[PDB]
């Protein structure tokens, strides 16, 4: 060891983490991309063959963005002309090859600039959306059957969200939900009618004479709020010489008495639909679950059937309700929900019965159902040694909940404490993905016996490269503050002395839910700063955090900027007294509520942090959107929570900013959080006499993602940090 | 979701 | 030891410890004039020098508001107080107004201005009012009457009667009014301003944090090739409006070489009670028409006899400095007085008679006439850099209008080492003039009588601040010049205490460069260069190269066509210059500059010349594209290919921003910038990021081309101070 | 005119 983990490194990606990104196409194969070639593989045996070969297309014309293969595998999709939208969101063209025939289909194609599209569940069959409308091919080469006649681009929207549902609900573009066998074809509507703009200046190329104005219905916290609309459609009744019938199922009763949410949509079965509902106060939340009248043609949801989900402590879901895994009949489902201890487990519901059975107990969490068979439910959870920061694979015996087994626990313990899984079609194999603290590990196993097939990625080209680099190491360990555990991490520089005074960085997050302690193994800016610059880089999940029940999570509803700052300055009192740390060198940054929480640090009083940096910061809640910030705020009116909303701003605390030294930035074309938000931030600092440093970053959004401007941001940062704790 |  | 210890800091100039006094009068007659003293209002007369009690400062406490300005009628008879003044741009803003009755000593409460009122004027004589409500004209012949509303077509962003749009406002009028009373109020001359298919810039404006969405300001801004405004003129009689018919507006027309296309109106001066003047300049600013146009008695109409036509064209440049100069007539109107441009490219006062093409030059020599101050009928008061052939001095001298070789220097001699900068504001029909001098030394404001131009008294002698100033160590001013291609190109230097040129400074190149610029010049300054030189040892240095004014067309025409060559050039040159002065660090040579002057501080720190470590810009220009129509196109010409589109794509800082990587750069714009938009800035900033260069950046919210707000004005000189330091290793 | 107001 004598090279360091440089800045170079970090941004021109020296060293490459290694995937095995597939796609079950069957339970018993899957896709792979080989050496720019589509290969299928074997799950049994692992032989494949070239499914598409790399020069298929040398003569397309256009550059291939994505492939997407029809459940039947008859059809290809080639998706091209990509322009990215929102964080979900695009368009682009699009262009169906005939496997079998080996050729391009010419005729009644699929529009330039649609929307969204997607396959049927199984069989050939097309759903897109393209100004705003929903379109159907029963095949790939026949006229499209249009479904909706009112979508209006900024305004009604068919089949496809708006700014916060993408955002906020769905964390998806698409709103249409096929059923399992492509009969129904499920689907929101959203109209933004009297939803107010948000407006900024895009600049373009510098061709560009005079700044366009970007226009956005965006919901600030407690603005008018777009309004939802659920409706079904048959496919296999569509005419060619009629329009199509959409059959609308309203929401409860109990939702239709005021704003409410559409928040998850899940098959039960070909005739059974559950939809969720969820008040704009987010403390009260309701199941429909919906049959299809053979002889009437419509959708009816029993009141009986109807299951309430609700919160006295805080908002519910961890960021929205959670998903129903229905069994394969659609009599019953199992759902995460927290416990009478506040702990979030799987609980087992019967369709007319308001009562459900906790099957998994303890002071830990479920994080995910990942697949329901007849005889196991699969889950991922962070039981394994009491760690909320360790991910582990778990399936339950269905016919006893007793019979818990760990399935990816004791594959490799040392390298191995964070997993997520990939299920064939019908739960036959299972490649599990580690994630650390070890080189990521991709491996396949039988569902049969759990027993592994193969190595699929080990990372090894990685791991011979790091060998002659000085890398960190990442201690994950935890504090006790009040009786309660609270975990830190801790990226430390390679030759870590106790004896040493280093210099520390705080590497903030905070949000409600949010976990920045974990065994996740990280190649990042961190790297750099530890490894080159012999910096700590620590980050500490306190009261808000997630995965550690709602006493924990809950302990900021209501009251964003308080205990999630506050225990963040508790965090680094505590590493200043571990020894090593240079009380004079001690620095924050953070991006978006990370950007927020460090501002709100730096602008305490409290004399621990010499600098920080905020990247992309909220300023204060109200400039933020409705569904996010109300699910933790509530509405900032007198009547309800606004001398918390008045009283947790960055711009209250300019004063105490001229104790410390500050990099505020921000992209000029966040759709998310807005420019605004630091442009208040400067002004409040230039009137009280404080200095700072910023930096704009022309038309980037959120990310301040591009190649240069990525580049950019973190060359600039590194300079600030170095400043800041005298290195050259 | 204020989060890069 | 009494020995000055004291330096001017960066709290003195933001805190303004070191006040220069100012005298500020206003002429009423030909005998006296208005000042304010403690808040009151006090008449004086000139001649004897006493003072009595115009308006105590408490005559509108019992008012409810508080007074922005007032302006006294004419007559001396009312009394016209502004408040609720909210600034628009550089010259506009609106201000609910009332009138008090200074006979009757009482607020008129009968049919008020209205408030939001664009602008306001009495009539020259008695106490007539004009003003614009909603972009159309209103009339009160008395202040407590009903107005006669005189247009009737006025809408936001697209008609604009009697005030100006943001170009004209800004690059053609200098100000927001567009009317023209006649000398004795009879006629109410007015431009009208069509914006229809003039395309808007728009901006975000985020205001105060309880504002909840930002706001987009979109204001009718035509960058260059851009659609421009359309013009109409018209004349008004006031003395024949009627309760019961709509008002009739004569219009004046433009000469049809100029309607054969686009062009604008640059002047309108009035020459008698039925003689007025209109200047007319082709979108290409080299060519322009003055039509001379008389009231035809039994028509009512307004006739511009051809033989009567003025041209006035440049084959180097653009005519005029910024403009054609304003016409100066004589009591009959049968003559006037004009700077033009002489045989030689210097400018000088050309005496023209109505009827004739051809003017005879009263004044020659080279150096220029910088202004026409005052015409009796025995003489003509004019400034002008004549004096010791230094141009970036300014002299009052008369001239006998029966003998032009009769030439006497007024301002000369008066204190010959303490003052070099005069400007003059003389009475009604110019029986005295109050002199003020600017610099060298500390502003001196007298009081003099025309007759025999005795001096009377001396107003204010900035005492005060000269007792401040002793124990406190102060910078000097060095003017010189350096020859250039054997040519004279004048520099300052603004040199710290106790200078050692065996020493080695850190050297600031404080620029500006704009065409017909003048940075070096005999004005004294309290500004941030005083607390460089003074408290941080820094020369602060500024250079007058090609392109630069106030010494002939081929100076100034150098850079005709091609902005962003020779006047950048010339600035790395000056800077060359200096350090072969021997007094000047090599490794500490800065540049900054505002504006135009953030324009050539980018352009020079992106031409690879080496020269510079670092670099301020602020507000700076980046392309000549984003700038507005008149302004550009009189420099540049068209955008196009058959025009100038190659030097427009050839002068902007984004493609030399690979050149970057070699100094120190700090950016600096307002957001809220109507003049300059910070989409400049941000193209700068997005050029930079692509290559790969480091920077330093600072917007200001809300901020607009004078990042003048005290807060705003404190926080960026503060960082500025900060970046000059830390490039220059100071501690 | 891009020059400082004032
Ligand atoms: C989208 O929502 C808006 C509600 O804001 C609906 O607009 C109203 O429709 C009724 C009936 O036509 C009118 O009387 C109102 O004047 C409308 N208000 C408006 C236009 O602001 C609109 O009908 C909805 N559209 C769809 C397709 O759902
Ligand atoms: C302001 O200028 C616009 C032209 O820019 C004038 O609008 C035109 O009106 C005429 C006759 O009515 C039409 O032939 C044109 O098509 C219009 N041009 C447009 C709208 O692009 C308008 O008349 C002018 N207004 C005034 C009062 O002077
Ligand atoms: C902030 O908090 C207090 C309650 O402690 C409240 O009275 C006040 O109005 C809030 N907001 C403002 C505007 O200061
Ligand atoms: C793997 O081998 C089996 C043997 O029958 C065959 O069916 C299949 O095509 C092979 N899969 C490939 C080549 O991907
Ligand atoms: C999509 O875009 C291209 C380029 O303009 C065009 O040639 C093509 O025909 C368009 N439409 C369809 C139906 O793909
Ligand atoms: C169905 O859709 C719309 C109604 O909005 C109409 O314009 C269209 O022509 C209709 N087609 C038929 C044949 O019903
Ligand atoms: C799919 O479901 C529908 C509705 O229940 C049914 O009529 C249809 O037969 C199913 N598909 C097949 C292939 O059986
Ligand atoms: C939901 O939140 C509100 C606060 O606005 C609270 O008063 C109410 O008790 C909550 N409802 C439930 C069912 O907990
Ligand atoms: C100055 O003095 C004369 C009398 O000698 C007087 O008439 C005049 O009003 C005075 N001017 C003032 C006080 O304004
Ligand atoms: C001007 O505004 C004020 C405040 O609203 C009002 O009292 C006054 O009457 C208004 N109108 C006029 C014509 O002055
Ligand atoms: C004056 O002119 C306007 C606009 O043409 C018109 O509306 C108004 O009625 C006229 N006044 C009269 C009645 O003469
Ligand atoms: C003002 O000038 C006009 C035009 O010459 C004239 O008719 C009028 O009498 C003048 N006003 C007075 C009272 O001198
Ligand atoms: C005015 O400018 C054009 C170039 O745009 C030039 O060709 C023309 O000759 C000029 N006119 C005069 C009077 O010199």
């Amino acid at each position: 060891s004598r090279k360091t983990y440089t800045l170079t490194d970090y941004l021109k990606n020296t060293y490459r983490l290694k995937l095995y990104s597939l796609r079950w196409i069957s339970d018993h194969e899957y896709l792979y991309k080989q050496e720019n070639n589509i290969l299928v593989f074997n799950a049994e045996y692992g032989n494949s063959s070239v499914f598409l070969e790399n020069s298929t297309f040398d003569e397309f014309g256009h550059s291939i963005n994505d492939y997407s293969i029809s459940p039947d595998g008859q059809f290809i999709l080639l998706e091209y002309n990509y322009v990215k939208q929102w964080r979900h969101s695009y368009t682009a063209s699009y262009d169906i090859y005939d496997l079998n025939k080996r050729q391009l289909i010419t005729e009644e194609r699929i529009p330039n600039n649609t929307q969204w599209v997607t396959w049927s569940p199984v069989g050939h069959k097309l759903a897109y959306v393209w100004n705003n409308d929903i379109y159907v091919k029963i095949e790939p080469n026949l006229p499209s059957y249009r479904i909706t006649w009112t979508g209006k681009e900024d305004i009604i929207y068919n089949g496809i969200t708006d700014w916060v549902y993408e955002e906020e609900v769905f964390s998806a573009y698409s709103a249409l939900w096929w059923s399992p066998n492509g009969t129904f074809l499920a689907y929101a509507q959203f109209n933004d009618t009297e939803v107010p703009l948000i407006e900024y200046s895009f600049y373009s190329d510098e061709s560009l004479q005079y700044p366009k104005t970007v226009r956005v219905p965006y919901p600030k916290a407690g603005a008018v709020n777009p309004t939802v609309k659920f409706f079904v459609v048959n496919t296999d009744s569509l005419s060619s010489v009629t329009n199509a019938t959409s059959i609308q199922i309203t929401a409860p009763a109990s939702m239709l008495i005021g704003d409410h949410y559409l928040c998850d949509v899940t098959w039960a079965t070909q005739e059974r639909i559950s939809l969720q509902w969820l008040r704009r106060i987010q403390n009260y939340s309701v199941m429909d679950i919906c049959d299809y009248d053979e002889s009437s043609g419509r959708w009816n949801c029993l009141v009986a059937r109807q299951h309430i989900e609700m919160s006295t402590t805080g908002w519910v879901g961890r960021f929205r309700p959670s998903e129903p895994h229905f069994t394969l009949d659609g009599n019953s489902f199992y759902k995460i929900i927290s416990n009478e201890e506040g702990y979030r487990h799987i609980c087992y519901f019967q369709i007319d019965k308001k009562d459900c059975t906790f099957i998994t107990k303890g002071t830990w969490e479920v994080i995910g159902i990942e697949a329901l068979t007849s005889d196991y439910l699969y889950y991922i959870s962070n039981e394994y040694k009491g760690m909320p920061g360790g991910r582990n694979l778990y399936k339950i015996q269905l016919s006893d909940y007793t019979k818990v087994t760990c399935l990816s626990c004791e594959l490799n313990p040392e390298r191995c404490q964070y997993y997520s899984v990939s299920f064939s079609k019908e739960a036959k194999y299972y490649q599990l993905r580690c994630s650390g603290p070890g080189l990521p590990l991709y491996t396949l196993h039988s569902s049969v016996n759990d027993k592994g097939l193969r190595v699929l990625e080990d990372n090894s080209a990685l791991d011979k490269m790091l060998q002659n680099v000085q890398m960190p190491s990442k201690k994950l360990d935890f504090i006790i503050l009040n009786e309660t555990k609270f975990w830190y991490q801790m990226i430390l520089p390679p030759h870590f002395d106790k004896s040493k005074k280093y210099p520390l960085l705080l590497d903030v997050y905070a949000g409600p839910c949010s976990q920045k302690a974990d065994t996740v193994f990280r190649l990042n800016w961190a790297t750099y700063l530890a490894s080159t610059e012999n910096i700590i880089v620590a980050s500490f999940d306190g009261r808000g955090s997630g995965y550690q029940g709602d006493k924990i999570m809950h302990a900021i509803n209501r009251r964003l900027g308080t205990f999630e700052v506050e225990d963040q300055i508790e965090a680094a009192r505590q590493f200043s007294k571990m020894g090593f740390v240079d009380n004079k060198r001690i620095a924050i940054w953070g991006w978006s509520y990370g950007g927020y929480v460090t501002s709100m640090v730096l602008g305490s009083g409290s004399g621990v942090f010499k600098c920080g940096i905020a990247v992309a910061p909220v300023s204060r809640w109200e400039y933020y959107d409705s569904v996010y910030t109300e699910r933790y705020m509530g509405l900032p009116t007198p009547e309800d929570n606004l001398d918390h909303y008045r009283n947790s701003t960055v711009m209250s605390r300019a004063e105490n900013f001229k104790q410390v030294e500050y990099l505020l930035i921000h992209g000029t074309a966040d759709d998310n959080v807005h420019f605004q938000q630091s442009a208040q931030i400067s002004k409040a600092l230039v009137d009280v006499g404080v200095d700072f440093q910023a930096m704009w970053y022309t038309d980037e959004d959120h990310g301040i993602a591009s190649s240069t401007a990525h580049q950019h941001i973190y060359t600039h940062m590194s300079h600030f940090i170095k400043q800041c704790f005298s290195l050259p | 979701y204020p989060s890069k």
